[PDB]
């Protein structure tokens, strides 16, 4: 079975460099080009170039050679793409793909892609604040309460409620990216108003990149 | 209908290149399918409908016209596989490769030439190619004629039309 | 450079036929390949050398290429065909070219008005000398809102950060908007408002210092 398995996601500072691998298997490595394709978030596919596993030759798309080096290791059938002097604008998913060495052959197999995230922000745990239920967040006998997960970097954070025992009515929202480079997100849960005096509600926030867990009790104001 | 060393080229004969075999027609005949050869039609008319007007091309009624068969494109007045529409080879031709589920157009080269892997597998590299045709007719053997392998008369023998068999010493 | 032009978006009803075009100068002479990409996934080959259909691709997908327009035709469009579609040609000047991409939207999904929840800044945050208002927007379709904030009855001038809409598990969309204030700006006004506009109709929630 033909497979292209890329390396995992990367988070980098401007000025750094990153090297993404593309592990090939299930086919004669030297019979196929390895292409690299760039996709900035929300954008289209952008051919960056190919490398010939045989001769090691390269064919870079217009001006990508200024900061991209494509190499290969026939010994372990892996191609590499090294991005140099990273800038925040280089943030994108990077794909590898193969096509038969010939003219105009289609890219019949693609790697899963590697997300390269470039940001001047530094790793930072979130400040978790309660979003108290009140009569202004209560509609027809059900109250909304939640947690504000503020000013963290990088993605991701997980939110559960009551250590997973509460999932009905929970809506954790995708994060906003602020102009400071830090993320914030919110998780809200709707519950019966009649339970606010007896049922304790705690959001369990986990930000593994800073090794930070926060269990925030959410009480009526 | 793949072409191998055991294929019967009706009204034609087998040829071999760097990476494949195919049938070449005799005299002024054209290919109807991969291993049959029939007389062509010069002017497509109403009587010529569905008759061969070229290699892999029949006359169709729009009305008269000579269009390529399904899966073939007319590139430079010759019907070639659609996957080869953009593949130029130089010292060879483009063939349809089916070794993978996704088909590709790959170059197959004149005898003495091989796909140059550093030149998009175009026919720009010198390389050996051993003949595999079964030349079993009397006083015949595989020779390199005009860039292709074919069963031809052994040295000192010519085809006489009184018997159509290689004759001489 | 060789230019492939695709329409940015195409919309069709379920069961109808969809046509995605790929324009190019004499593109009939080039072998056009088509790739489908669904969110979160790598591109997938769905058509190659103008009209060869890969194994596993439904027969509803057909390709064509003549003159100055290669076309990917999807008859009897299903909801699963909703994705981005990219054409691709090779130019003999030694470079590959992807088209701009076409978003295919399968219509039929009923419109749905957003549900809006607005939270004021917590005591903990105020006591940390910061203030954030949280406007949570859910269960709308189609997936496009406009959010506007108000200090009392006048539009704010700064501090607004709004997410793009994202699809929910129930195929509706969600978004959220955050208003950053100082605790002094929060206590000096009588109230603040989050106005969510969706398909010409507005839903506004208001909170006030307590």
């Amino acid at each position: 079975q033909v497979q292209l398995v890329q390396s995992g996601p990367e988070v980098k500072k401007p000025g750094a460099s990153v090297k993404v691998s593309c592990k090939a298997s299930g086919y004669t490595f030297t019979d196929y080009y390895i292409h690299w394709v760039r996709q900035a978030p929300g954008q289209g596919l952008e051919w960056m170039g190919w490398i010939n596993p045989n001769s090691g030759g390269t064919n870079y798309a217009q001006n990508f050679q200024d900061w991209v080096t494509m190499t290969r290791d026939t010994s372990i059938t892996t191609a590499y793409m090294e991005l140099s002097s990273l800038r925040s604008d280089d943030t994108a998913v990077y794909y590898c793909a193969r096509d038969r060495i010939t003219t105009a052959a289609p890219f019949d197999y693609w790697g899963q892609g590697t997300l390269v995230t470039v940001s001047s922000a530094s790793t930072k745990g979130p400040s978790v604040f309660p979003l108290a239920p009140s009569s202004k967040s209560t509609s027809g006998g059900t109250a909304a309460l939640g947690c504000l997960v503020k000013d963290y970097f990088p993605e991701p954070v997980t939110v559960s409620w009551n250590s997973g025992a509460l999932t009905s009515g929970v809506h954790t929202f995708p994060a906003v990216l602020q102009s400071s480079g830090l993320y914030s997100l919110s998780s809200v849960v709707t519950v019966p108003s009649s339970s606010l005096g007896t049922q304790t509600y705690i959001c369990n926030v986990n930000h593994k990149p800073s090794n930070t867990k926060v269990d925030k009790k959410v009480e009526p104001k | 209908a793949k072409v191998t060393v055991d294929t019967v080229c009706k009204r034609g004969f087998l040829i071999q290149m760097s990476g494949h075999l195919e049938c070449k027609c005799e005299n002024d005949l054209v290919l109807v399918n991969e291993e049959t050869c029939e007389e062509k039609v010069l002017k497509c008319d109403e009587k010529t409908v569905n008759k061969p007007c070229g290699d892999f091309s029949k006359c169709i009624k729009i009305s008269y016209a000579c269009k390529c068969n399904l899966g073939y494109d007319m590139v430079n007045n010759v019907c070639i596989p659609n996957e080869c529409k953009q593949v130029t080879c130089g010292n060879g031709k483009c063939i349809l490769d089916t070794s993978n589920p996704v088909k590709t157009g790959v170059c197959s080269c004149n005898i003495g030439k091989v796909p140059n892997v550093q030149d998009q597998n175009k026919c720009s590299k010198d390389g050996e190619t051993k003949c595999s045709l079964k030349c079993l007719k009397e006083q015949e053997t595989c020779k390199a004629v005009d860039g292709i392998y074919k069963c031809d008369c052994k040295d000192g023998f010519i085809i006489d039309q009184e018997s159509s068999i290689c004759t001489g010493t | 450079s060789y230019v492939l032009t695709q329409p940015p978006s195409v919309s069709v009803a379920p069961g109808k036929t969809a046509k995605i075009t790929c324009g190019g100068n004499n593109i009939g002479s080039k072998s056009v390949h088509w790739y489908q990409q669904k969110p979160g996934q790598a591109p997938v080959l769905v058509m190659y050398y103008d009209f060869d259909r890969p194994s596993g691709i439904p027969e509803r997908f057909s390709g064509s290429n003549s003159g100055n327009t290669a076309t990917l035709t999807i008859s009897r469009v299903e909801a699963e065909d909703e994705a981005d579609y990219y054409c691709q040609v090779w130019d003999s000047d030694r470079y590959w070219v992807f088209g701009g991409g076409t978003k295919l939207t399968v219509l039929g999904q009923p419109k749905a008005a957003p549900s809006v929840t607005l939270f004021p800044p917590s005591s903990e945050e105020l006591q940390a000398n910061k203030a954030t208002l949280v406007c949570l927007i859910s269960d709308f379709y189609p997936g496009a809102v406009t959010v506007a904030w108000k200090a009392d009855s006048s539009p704010v001038k700064a501090g607004v950060e709004t997410t793009t809409p994202s699809k929910q598990s129930n195929n509706k969309y969600a978004a959220s908007s955050y208003l950053s204030l100082t605790p002094e700006q929060w206590k000096s006004h009588r109230s603040y408002s989050c106005q969510v506009t969706h398909e010409g109709s507005t839903v506004e929630k208001t909170v006030a210092p307590t």
